[PDB]
C-alpha cells in the first residue's frame, strides 16, 4: 500500500520554534513523496496536539505519522498510543529529534539549525515509508521471583513478596543476612539498635513460607527474558550439616587456629570454624577451608555429627519470572588518600571500623580503643567525605549517610564516656530527611558535640605517642588549626560492593556514572531497571540510608509483582527474524549473539539459520553481520536504514 | 552465467513467464561441512598458506571465501575444486554491496570466541589488499565504486 | 641517548659547578650531551608566568624550537626550568588553540613548534632510563654521610602531568642519593617548599628564609650532615638564604648544601676544585671533613 | 559558503542520550551532524558508512556505549572489529581516515559529545569536501 | 562592610579569559568549581605564617573583589602546587594564582625586583646574566668561558626582544628601548 | 514588570528555623534552588544569581554533581551566610539583602532585583480533615507518622492505612514515587 | 504483657540510673500484676475487602494507584482539586536532569484516566471513613462543578462572560482566574 504520510512540526512553545523556523520545516515537508497533511504546533504531545494527529488519520487516512519534536526517550510510548488509538499500527510512526538535537545546540545559528531540521524530518519521512506494522509478543510469567542480596532491602523484599502470596528466593552470598546494618550498633535517627528493626526481619524471612533462603550461596548464571528467567546457584559448601546443626558453637571453643573476621573488618578475629556474629541467620557454624586443618577437633565435642568435609557445592536450577539486585555496597578504602595515613598510622580508623569497635557484641565488647596503645581515646576526631565529593579519587558524589552516621556515633562515644572532646570536620552537614536536622541540632545542643566547618588537608601522626594532629583551616574564623587527637575516624562513603562486576554480567544490567546500578528512570521509575524482569532495591542503586532502603525494597517488590500478578507480558517486535527463502546457513550469525538467539535449523533437507524470537533483545548486531541479507531486524532494516541515509541528502524519489 | 541459468532465463521470457534467479547464498549448494555451533575464525589466511582440508568450510579454516555473500546457482565448483569461492556471481537481491557485506560478516566472527579480548586491529592488518579481497567483481557497483585521487 | 642540555641561569652564570658536576657525571653514566646554541632564560615561570602567561609559553616554546630543530630532547638538572620547559611543551601538546597562538609569533622569527621535544629531569632521567645500579658501579669514593633530600616542588608537581609517582611520599631522589653510600634521613615536613619559588624569594624575602629555615631545623634534628635539592633555585635559597637568615634572625647553622649534580660528583672521585664548591655562600668544608 | 555534511549513528541506550544530554545542557556544537538512530553500535556494518560517503558524506560519526557497557552487552565489540577495517578499507578508496570517527560516549556525556561534535567538525573542516559525489557526478 | 558597588561582578570571568588559550579555558574556568572547604589553606606552607589564606583569595575572586589584584597576598604564593594537588574540585589553584598575577601586573602591581628580573632577560636574554666572576670562575673549572646561551648571541637576543615586542611584554614592565631602561 | 538582571534566593526560609516552629530540614529547597538557577540562566546569561545558604545539601545520585555544575558550567554564586533581612529601595523596587559571608568575616549588603524566597514544604491544609477522618497521628514536623521510620516506612499503627510521598515528610520526586509503590506494596 | 522501659525510662533519665533501676523494677511489677489476670483471646478473623483507595492525585498517589491497578486490585483514587497531578504539575522542569515536568508526569496522569482497574473520582473528597483493615466503608462526596461532564466540551468560551476575579490557586495568586475555570492547560 502507498505511504500516505501525516508529518507534525513541533514548536514547544519557542524551544523548537524559537530556533528553528517551524512554518518553513512545514511547507518543505509538503515537498516530499507521501507526505499528505504537515501543520505546525506549538504542543504536540498536548491533548490538542495528539487530538489532532488521531483525527488526520481517519480523516485523511493516513498509515503512518511523523512527529519533529523532542527524544523518543521521553515522548516515544507517547505517541505510540495516539497512533494506536486511532487504529495506525504503533510502528508506522516515526519521531524526529530535532529539539535536543538541533533548537538546543544551535541557538544561534537559526538559518542553519531550520535546514537541519528539514533534512532530519526528510530522512524521518524516508524511513517512515518502508515502516511496517508490528504485534508486540505476548509471553507468560513464571509465579515466582528472585532476590540477589540479603541486606535490609533485599529481606524487605522477599518478605513483601512473600507476603503477598508469591514464591520468593533469597540469595545471600555470606553465611548470614542482615548486611552492613548487621555491623552497625545504633542507627540514625532513632538511634535504637540495629538489630532492634533487622533482627526480627531476619527471624522473620528464614521461617516464611514462601521464602527460600539460601545462605553462604550465589547467583552464577542467568539466561532468558521478563517472566521466562532460568537461573543457576552455587550453594557453596559449609562443611556442616545445617540440618543437623544446632549453633551452640561448642565447636568455636576447641578450634586451634586464628582468622580474621571481615564481619569486623579485619579488627576481630575468628576461628575457621565460625558464624559471622551472635545473631546470625540461619544460626549455623561455617568452616573456611582458605585456614582449616583437619584435626577432626571440631567434631570431637559436636554431638549432632553435623560436621562434614566431604561436602560439595551443589547447583540448583530455578525458574523465577522477575529478579530484584539489592547486593548492597562496600566502605570506600581511604589508603588512596596518602595525606590522611590511613594504613599507615594505627588510630586513623574507618567508621565502619568504628562501627565493629563501639558495638556491644563487638571484638572489643563495645568498648573504643586506639588500635595502638589499646587506651580510650579521650579526644576524637571525625573527617567527613572521605572518598566522596572528591574528583581526585573519581568518586564527585555525595554518600549521603556520612554525616548523619558521624554524628550518630559522636553521641553514642559521648554516652559511653562524656568526657571525650569530639570535633568532626565537615564541608556541609547534610541532614535532610525526617528528624536529621533535629538530630544534627541534638548532637551539638545536648550531647556537646563540636563542628569545625573545614576539609582536613592532612593528618600528622605522632610516631612517638601514636598521637594524630589534623592540619585543616577553620574557615568560619580564617585561621589554620592543628589540634591533636588520640584517635581520627575517617567517614568514608559508599561504592558498589566486590562482586557487583560479577553480578551486571549476569543480568545485564547498566551502571551510573557513580559505578551504582542505573534506574530505568531517575524521576519515575526508581527500582525499575532498563532490563525488564529486573528491578534494584537498596544501597546497590545508590548510596542511601536504612529508611529509604527499606522503601525501596517494598517499591522493587510492587514493581516485581506486576508482572507476577499479571502473568503475562508484551515484549517489544523490534527483533531480528531469518528469510528461510535467502539463507543457506552461512552460520554467521550464530555467535554474534550474546543470548543464542539464532540456531542452525534443517527444514526441507536444507540447513537454515533460525532465530528464537523470545532470545532476542533486539541489538541488531547479527542483522548487520548477516552477508545474505536473510536476517532483519524488523523497524531497523538495512533498506529502512539506507532510506534514512538517503533522506540527509535529497528526497527518497 | 552457468548455461543452464542462460537458458530458463531466455526461454521463460519466450514463454512469456517472468524469469527468477536462485536467492540464496553459496553454502547452501556447497557441500562442505559448517559447525552448528557457527562460523569462527582465529587467523586469517592466504590461499597458498597451510593445507585446507578438503571437507570442512574454507571460511572456518581461516580464507577469506565469498560464499556466504555470493548468490548460489553456479554449483560451487571453486570450494569443492579446493580453492576458496572468489564471489563472481555477485551478491543476493537482498544485499547491495557485497563487498561491505563480507568485510561485516568476517570482523564479526573474527575472534568471536575470544570477542571482548582479540585485539581489533589484527584483521586489517592480516590483509594486505582488501579492495581486492571483497570487490573481484562487484566494485564499479559498489557504494564506494572508485578511488578518489 | 643523545640529549640537548638546557643549562639556565643560574648553574651557568653563577653556580658552575653544577655545571662541571653534571657534565662529567652524565657522560660517566652514558649520555651525550648536546649544547644548546643560542637558548635563553627558559623563561622563569615565577616572574614570567606571574606577569604574561603568553610571554611564558612563546618564549619557553621558542628555547624547545632550538631542540626540536637538532632532532633532539631536552634535559635539564633544574626543577625551574623543567617545570617550565615540561609545562609548556605538554600545554603545546594539549592545547591546540595555545599552539597556535606560539607559532604565530614565533612565526615572525622564522621558527615553529610541532610538538617533538620532551623535556626530562637528570634525577628522572637516572632513575628510569638510566637504573639507580649504574651509579652504584661507578662509585670511586663513597659518601657515608646523612643527607637531608630535597626534591623541590617543580620535580614531582603537578603529578597530574608529570606522571613520575607519588609527590606525597617519594623514594627516586633518596634511592639515587644512597646509591652514593649516603643515607637520606626522615625529618619533619620533608616534601614542604623551600620557600624560593613563585617569586617569593625576591618579593617577600623573610617569607621564603622563614620557610627555608622551618626547613633546614628539620634537617638537622633528623641528623642530616647535609642538604641535597634538585634546583639552582633551592641550592641559592638554602645556601645564600643561610647568610640572610644569619644577618636578619641571628641564627647561625653553617648547614653545606649541594645539588644532586655535585654530590654525584664526589661520589664518582671529581676534585672538590671543578665542583666549585668555593663560591658557595656556606662553607662546604665541615662536610668535606666527614667525607 | 561551504559547510560540512556530517552523518552520524548513534546507539539509542548511551550516545543518543549523551546527544540528548548536551541539548538539555545548552552545550552548542556546529550543526553539520545528522544523527540516525540505532538500537545498538553492533547494528552499524561498513555498508552503512559507505552508502552515506556515497550520498555525499563529508564526514561520518558513529557513537556507542563504552566498552563493556553495552545494553546488548557484546554489540559494540562486533563493531569496533568491523570499524578498524573500514579506517583502512577507506585509505584504499582514497578517503582519509579521517573523515571517519567512532566514539564510546555514554548518556551522562553531554560535555563529551559536545567537544567530539566540536573537535569534528573542525577535523572535517580543514579537509574540505569530500570529492566522491562530484566524482561519480561525471 | 562590603556593598555591591565595590564588588565587580565579572571579576572571576576576567581571570578566565586572561587565561584563555594560554594556560587554558578549562583550567582557569576550574576557578568556578571550587566549593570553600579550605583544603588549600591547610596545606599552604606560606599561609602558616602570614595572614595568606589560600582560600579566601579564590573566594574573593568569586566575589568580585577587586582589591585582590592590588593585595600583597596573591603574591606570597610560592607555585608550590600542594594544593592543585589535594583540591577535591579539581580546582587549578596554582595557574589560577598566576592568571591574577598577570591582571595585577597589568595593573602596574609588579615588585621593582621583578620588574628588574624581567629588564634582564629583555637586556641580556637571562633573568641571572653572566659577570666577569663567571668567565674567571668557569675557567678554573675547564668549562667554555662563556656558556653557548642566548647571552652570547646577538640573533637568538634578537629573536626575543622580536617576540617581546609583539607580546607587548615591555610596554607591560614599562621598559624604554632607546634609554635601556625601566620606567620606575 | 521588567526582566531582573540581579536575582538573590534565601535558602532554608520556613525552615530549620525555632523561631517559626519549623526545626526540620525541608529536603529539596537546596536543589530547586540551584535548578531555577540554571534555568534562569539558561533564558538569561547574562543574570547575577547569588544564593545565600548554610548548607548545600545535594545528597542523592546526581545531586553533588548538579551542584557543582551550577557553580562551574552556569556561574551561580553561593553565599555561606543566612540573611538577616531584606530592605527595599521605594524608589527602585530594588531590594538590598543584608548577610555575614560567614567564609570571610565580613557583612555584605548586595542589592537585587528580585528576591527569591526558597520556602520549605509544610502539610497541606486539609491534612487535619484527613487525620481524623483516617485517625492516624504526627510527627514533630506535623506530617503524618508512619509506625516507624526503619522497620516500616509507610506504614501507619492504624491497620489498614498507610502513607505515601510528602505528605509524610518532606522529598522529592523519586523519593515520593518509591514511597508510593512502597505503600502499593505493603496494601 | 509488655514493659516498656527504654522509651519511658532508660532514654528520660540517663542521669538517674538508681531511680531508673528502680523505676524499671516497679513497671516489671505493674506487668507483672496485670499479666497474672490477663486471659487466653482468640484473633479476630475478618475477610479483606478486595478493593484499595488511594487519598490524593498528585504522582505519590497516582504511582499507588497504577501499581495496585497494575497488580489487578480494584482501586479508588480521589482527587480534592479538579484534576490530578499534584505540585509536580505546578513545576517547570525537575532536578536534577532537567526534565520538563509536566511533560514527562502527563503520560501517568492519562494513564491513570485510562485505566480499568482504577475509578477516578476528580473533584471529590473522602468526607468519612468507617470499620476496620479490610472492612473499611468509606464516603466520598463528588462536588459539584455544575458543568454536565457529558455535555461539556471543555473549550473555555464561559470564562469571558464573568465579572469575578478569583486567585488562580494553581499560579499561587500571580494571575487571576475567573469564576468558571481549568486549572492548567494539561489537566
Ligand atoms: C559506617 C556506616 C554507618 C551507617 N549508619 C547508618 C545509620 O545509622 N542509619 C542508617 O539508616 N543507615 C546507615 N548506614 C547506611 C546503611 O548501612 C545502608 O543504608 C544499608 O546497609 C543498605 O542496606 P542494603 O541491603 O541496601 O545493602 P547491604 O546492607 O550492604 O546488604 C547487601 C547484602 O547483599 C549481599 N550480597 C552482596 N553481594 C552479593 C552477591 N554477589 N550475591 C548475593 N548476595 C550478595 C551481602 O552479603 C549483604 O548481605 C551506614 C553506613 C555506614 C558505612
Ligand atoms: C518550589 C519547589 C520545587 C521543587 N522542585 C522539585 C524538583 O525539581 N524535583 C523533584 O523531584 N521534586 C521537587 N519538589 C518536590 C516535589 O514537589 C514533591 O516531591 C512532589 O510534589 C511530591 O508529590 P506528592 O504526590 O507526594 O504530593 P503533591 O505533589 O502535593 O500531590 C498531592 C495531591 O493530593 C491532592 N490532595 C491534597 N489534599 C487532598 C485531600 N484532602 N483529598 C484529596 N486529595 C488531596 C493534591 O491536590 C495533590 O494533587 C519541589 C518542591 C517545591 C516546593
Ligand atoms: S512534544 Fe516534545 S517537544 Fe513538542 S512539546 Fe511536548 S515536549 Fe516540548
Ligand atoms: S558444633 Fe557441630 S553443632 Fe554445635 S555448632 Fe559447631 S557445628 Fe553446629
Ligand atoms: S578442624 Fe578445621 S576447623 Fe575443626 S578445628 Fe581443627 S581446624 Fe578449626
Ligand atoms: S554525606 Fe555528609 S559526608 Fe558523606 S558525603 Fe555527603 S556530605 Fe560528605
Ligand atoms: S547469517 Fe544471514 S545467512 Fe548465514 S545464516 Fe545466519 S542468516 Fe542464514
Ligand atoms: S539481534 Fe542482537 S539479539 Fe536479537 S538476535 Fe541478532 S543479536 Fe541476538
Ligand atoms: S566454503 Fe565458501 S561456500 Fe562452501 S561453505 Fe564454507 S563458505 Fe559457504
Ligand atoms: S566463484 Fe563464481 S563460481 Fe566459483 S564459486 Fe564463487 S561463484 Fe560460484
Ligand atoms: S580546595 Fe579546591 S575547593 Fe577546597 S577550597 Fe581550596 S580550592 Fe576551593
Ligand atoms: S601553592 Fe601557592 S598556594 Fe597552593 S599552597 Fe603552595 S602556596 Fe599556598
Ligand atoms: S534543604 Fe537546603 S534549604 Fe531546604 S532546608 Fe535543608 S537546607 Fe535549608
Ligand atoms: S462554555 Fe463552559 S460550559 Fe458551556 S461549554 Fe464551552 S465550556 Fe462547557
Ligand atoms: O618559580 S620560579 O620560576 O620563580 C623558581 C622555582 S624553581
Ligand atoms: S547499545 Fe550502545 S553500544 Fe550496544
Ligand atoms: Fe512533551
Amino acid at each position: 500500500e502507498e505511504p500516505r504520510i501525516g508529518v507534525y512540526v513541533c514548536h514547544c512553545g519557542v524551544n523548537i520554534g524559537g530556533t528553528v523556523d517551524c512554518p518553513d520545516v512545514t511547507e518543505f515537508a509538503k515537498t516530499l513523496k507521501n507526505v499528505v497533511v504537515a501543520r505546525d504546533y506549538k504542543y504536540m504531545c498536548a491533548d490538542p496536539g495528539q487530538e489532532m494527529i488521531k483525527k488526520d488519520i481517519k480523516e485523511h487516512n493516513l498509515n503512518r505519522v511523523v512527529v519533529a519534536a523532542c527524544s523518543p526517550r521521553l515522548h516515544e510510548p507517547t505517541f505510540r498510543r495516539c497512533v494506536a488509538e486511532a487504529g495506525l499500527n504503533p510502528f508506522l510512526f516515526e519521531f524526529a529529534n530535532i529539539r535536543e538535537h538541533c533548537s538546543w545546540v544551535h541557538m544561534h545559528e537559526k538559518e542553519k539549525a531550520t535546514e537541519k531540521a528539514k533534512d532530519l524530518v526528510r530522512m524521518a519521512v524516508a524511513k517512515a515509508r518502508l515502516l511496517e506494522p508490528l504485534e508486540f509478543i505476548k509471553v507468560g510469567v513464571t509465579q515466582r521471583a528472585l532476590v540477589i542480596g540479603g541486606g535490609v532491602a533485599g529481606i524487605q523484599t522477599a518478605l513483601d513478596l512473600g507476603d503477598m502470596g508469591f514464591e520468593t528466593i533469597l540469595v545471600e552470598k555470606t553465611p548470614s543476612v542482615g548486611g552492613r546494618m548487621a555491623q552497625l550498633d545504633k542507627t540514625f535517627p532513632t538511634n535504637d539498635c540495629s538489630i532492634c528493626i533487622l533482627a526480627p526481619k531476619m527471624v522473620d524471612v528464614a521461617k516464611h513460607p514462601n521464602v527460600k533462603l539460601y545462605a553462604y550461596s550465589e547467583v552464577v548464571d542467568v539466561q532468558g527474558y521478563v517472566g521466562n528467567f532460568k537461573v543457576k546457584i552455587m550453594k557453596k559448601a559449609r562443611y556442616i550439616d545445617e540440618t543437623k546443626c544446632t549453633g551452640c558453637g561448642q565447636c568455636s571453643e576447641v578450634c586451634p587456629i586464628d582468622v580474621p573476621n571481615e564481619f569486623d573488618m579485619g579488627i576481630g578475629m575468628r576461628k575457621a570454624i565460625y558464624k559471622p556474629f551472635p545473631q546470625a541467620v540461619p544460626a549455623k557454624y561455617t568452616i573456611d577451608k582458605e585456614h582449616c586443618i583437619e584435626c577432626g577437633l571440631c567434631a570431637k565435642v559436636c554431638g549432632p555429627n553435623a560436621i562434614d568435609f566431604d561436602q560439595e557445592p551443589e547447583i540448583i536450577e530455578a525458574e523465577v519470572g522477575t529478579i530484584i539486585c539489592a547486593i548492597g555496597y562496600d566502605a570506600f578504602d581511604p589508603t588512596v588518600r596518602e595525606e590522611y595515613g590511613y594504613g599507615v598510622y594505627d588510630n586513623v580508623v574507618t567508621a565502619l571500623e568504628l562501627e565493629r569497635m563501639i558495638n556491644a557484641s563487638g571484638p572489643t565488647g563495645g568498648k573504643v580503643i586506639r588500635l595502638s596503645d589499646g587506651q580510650k581515646p579521650k579526644r576524637i576526631a571525625f573527617i567527613q567525605c572521605v572518598g566522596s565529593r572528591d574528583a581526585k579519587v573519581g568518586n564527585k558524589y555525595c554518600s549521603n549517610v556520612c554525616c548523619m552516621y558521624a554524628m550518630k556515633n559522636s553521641q553514642l562515644i559521648k554516652e559511653k564516656s562524656p568526657d571525650t572532646e569530639i570535633d568532626i570536620y565537615y564541608m556541609d552537614i547534610r541532614a535532610f530527611s525526617k528528624g536529621y536536622e533535629e538530630f544534627y541540632e541534638r548532637s551539638a545542643k545536648q550531647y556537646g558535640i563540636k563542628f569545625m566547618r573545614g576539609r582536613p588537608s592532612q593528618v600528622i601522626e605522632d610516631p612517638e605517642t601514636g598521637n594524630l594532629v589534623v592540619r585543616a583551616e577553620d574557615t568560619l574564623l580564617g585561621e589554620i588549626l592543628e589540634k591533636e587527637y588520640d584517635l581520627v575516624v575517617l567517614s568514608v562513603g559508599m561504592v558498589p560492593t566486590k562482586s557487583a562486576d560479577e553480578v551486571q554480567k549476569i543480568l545485564g544490567i547498566s551502571r551510573t556514572p557513580d559505578q551504582f546500578f542505573m534506574e530505568a528512570h531517575p524521576k519515575l521509575r526508581p527500582v525499575d531497571t532498563a532490563t525488564d524482569g529486573v528491578y534494584l532495591a537498596g544501597a546497590c542503586q545508590g548510596p542511601k540510608d536504612i529508611p529509604a532502603s527499606v522503601a525501596q525494597g517494598s517499591a522493587a517488590a510492587s514493581r516485581a509483582a506486576i508482572p507476577l500478578a499479571k502473568g503475562e507480558v508484551e515484549v517489544e517486535p523490534i527483533i531480528a527474524s531469518v528469510d528461510a527463502e535467502i539463507c543457506g546457513g552461512c552460520g554467521v550469525c550464530v555467535k554474534q549473539c550474546p543470548y543464542g538467539a539464532p540456531r542452525l535449523v534443517e527444514k526441507d533437507g536444507k540447513v537454515v539459520a533460525e532465530v528464537i524470537s523470545a532470545l532476542c533483545k533486539g541489538c541488531g548486531t547479527c542483522p548487520a553481520g548477516c552477508p545474505s541479507g536473510a536476517l532483519e531486524q524488523d523497524h531497523f532494516k538495512t533498506i529502512q536504514l539506507f532510506k534514512q541515509i538517503e533522506g540527509m541528502f535529497r528526497d527518497t524519489a | 552465467p552457468n548455461p543452464e541459468m542462460i537458458a530458463e532465463v531466455v526461454k521463460a521470457l519466450l514463454e512469456g513467464k517472468e524469469p527468477e534467479l536462485p536467492k540464496k547464498n553459496l553454502c547452501e549448494e556447497c557441500a562442505r561441512k559448517k559447525s552448528e555451533e557457527g562460523v569462527a575464525i582465529e587467523t586469517i589466511k592466504r590461499n597458498y598458506e597451510g593445507n585446507p582440508d578438503p571437507e570442512k568450510c574454507l571460511l572456518e579454516q581461516g580464507y577469506i571465501c565469498l560464499g556466504i555473500a555470493t548468490r548460489e546457482g553456479c554449483g560451487a565448483p571453486c570450494p569443492s575444486s579446493g580453492v576458496p569461492c572468489s564471489g563472481c556471481s555477485g551478491p543476493t537481491d537482498a544485499v547491495v554491496d557485497q563487498g561491505a557485506k563480507m568485510i561485516s560478516a568476517l570482523c564479526s566472527d573474527f575472534g568471536i570466541d575470544n570477542d571482548r579480548d582479540v585485539d581489533p586491529m589484527i584483521l586489517p592488518k592480516s590483509i594486505k589488499d582488501k579492495i581486492g579481497s571483497f570487490y573481484k567483481f562487484t566494485l564499479p557497483s559498489a557504494f564506494v565504486p572508485i578511488r578518489l585521487k | 641517548m643523545k640529549y640537548a642540555f638546557f643549562l639556565g641561569c643560574i648553574m651557568p652564570n653563577r653556580y658552575a659547578g653544577v655545571e662541571a658536576a653534571t657534565r662529567t657525571v652524565m657522560e660517566k653514566l652514558g649520555v651525550e650531551l648536546v649544547d644548546m646554541t643560542g637558548a635563553s632564560c627558559c623563561p622563569a615561570p615565577g616572574v614570567f608566568g606571574s606577569f604574561d602567561q603568553k610571554t611564558w609559553l612563546t618564549l619557553a616554546a621558542r628555547n624547545l624550537c632550538i631542540a626540536e630543530e637538532m632532532g633532539v630532547d631536552i634535559v635539564t638538572v633544574c626543577n625551574g626550568c623543567y617545570g617550565s620547559l615540561f609545562e609548556a611543551a605538554h600545554l603545546l601538546h594539549d592545547n591546540k588553540e595555545a599552539l597556535n597562538f606560539v607559532n604565530e609569533k614565533l612565526d615572525k622569527v622564522g621558527k615553529e613548534y610541532k610538538g617533538n621535544v620532551k623535556v626530562r629531569h637528570f634525577a628522572e632521567l637516572i632513575y628510569n632510563d638510566i637504573g639507580v645500579d649504574k651509579i652504584a658501579e661507578k662509585v670511586e669514593r663513597p659518601l657515608n654521610i646523612n643527607v637531608g633530600v630535597h626534591y623541590g616542588c617543580h620535580f614531582l608537581k603537578p603529578t597530574d602531568v608529570k606522571h613520575l609517582g607519588s609527590a606525597e611520599r617519594p623514594v627516586m631522589l633518596d634511592e639515587i642519593v644512597e646509591a652514593t653510600g649516603a643515607k637520606s634521613v626522615p625529618y619533619a615536613d620533608k616534601m614542604m617548599c623551600c620557600g624560593a619559588g613563585g617569586g617569593v624569594r625576591a618579593r617577600e624575602l623573610e617569607l621564603s628564609l622563614d620557610m627555608t629555615n622551618e626547613k633546614i631545623e628539620n634537617m638537622i634534628k633528623a641528623g642530616a650532615d647535609c642538604t641535597v635539592n634538585v634546583c639552582p633555585f633551592c641550592h641559592l635559597q638554602f645556601d645564600r638564604g643561610q647568610i640572610e637568615i644569619k644577618e636578619k634572625f641571628g641564627k647561625e647553622y653553617n648547614f653545606p648544601v649541594l645539588h644532586l649534580s655535585q654530590l654525584l660528583g664526589l661520589a664518582m672521585g671529581m676534585d672538590p676544585k671543578d665542583l666549585a664548591l668555593s663560591v658557595h655562600q656556606i662553607s662546604v668544608d665541615p662536610l668535606l671533613k666527614k667525607i | 559558503e561551504w559547510e560540512p555534511k556530517i552523518i552520524g549513528f548513534c546507539c539509542n541506550w548511551c550516545t543518543y542520550g549523551g546527544a540528548d544530554t548536551a541539548g538539555v545542557g545548552r552545550m552548542q556544537y556546529p550543526p553539520s551532524i545528522r544523527i540516525i538512530r540505532v538500537m545498538c553500535s553492533g547494528r552499524i556494518e561498513p555498508s552503512l558508512i559507505l552508502k552515506a560517503f556515497k550520498e555525499g558524506a563529508d564526514g561520518v560519526f558513529v557513537g556507542g556505549c563504552h566498552l563493556g557497557d553495552c545494553h546488548y552487552d557484546s554489540g559494540n565489540y562486533k563493531w569496533q572489529r568491523r570499524v578498524m577495517m573500514l579506517y583502512e578499507l577507506l585509505e584504499e578508496l582514497g578517503i582519509e581516515k579521517e573523515r571517519l570517527n567512532h566514539e564510546w560516549i555514554s548518556a551522562s556525556e553531554g560535555e563529551k559529545f559536545q567537544n567530539t561534535m566540536k573537535d569534528f567538525y573542525n577535523k572535517i573542516e580543514a579537509l574540505g569536501p569530500c570529492k566522491l559525489k562530484e566524482e561519480l557526478d561525471k | 562592610m562590603i556593598y555591591s558597588s565595590d564588588l565587580n561582578k565579572n571579576l572571576a570571568s576576567q581571570i578566565i579569559e586572561a587565561g584563555t588559550p594560554i594556560p587554558g579555558d578549562d583550567v582557569v574556568s576550574s576557578l568556578k568549581a571550587c566549593y570553600q572547604c579550605g583544603t588549600c589553606t591547610g596545606s599552604c606552607p606560606s599561609g602558616r605564617r602570614t595572614s595568606y589564606r589560600t582560600r579566601k583569595v579564590i573566594r574573593k575572586a568569586l566575589l568580585g573583589m577587586d582589591d585582590v589584584l592590588d593585595s600583597d597576598d596573591i603574591w606570597k604564593c610560592t607555585t608550590c602546587y600542594t594544593c592543585y594537588e589535594r583540591c577535591p574540585r579539581d580546582v587549578k589553584v596554582t595557574e589560577i594564582i598566576k592568571t591574577i598575577r598577570n591582571l595585577a601586573a597589568q595593573k602596574g602591581n609588579m615588585a621593582k625586583a621583578h620588574k628588574m628580573t624581567a629588564m634582564y632577560v629583555l637586556k641580556y636574554g637571562h633573568a641571572v646574566p653572566a659577570n666577569k666572576n663567571t668567565a674567571e670562575l668557569r675557567k678554573s673549572i675547564g668549562l667554555s668561558e662563556k656558556a653557548p646561551i642566548a647571552q652570547f648571541s646577538e640573533k637568538d637576543l634578537n629573536e626575543m626582544n622580536t617576540l617581546i615586542k609583539e607580546l607587548g611584554f615591555d610596554e607591560l614592565i614599562g621598559f624604554d628601548w632607546e634609554k635601556g631602561a625601566l620606567k620606575e
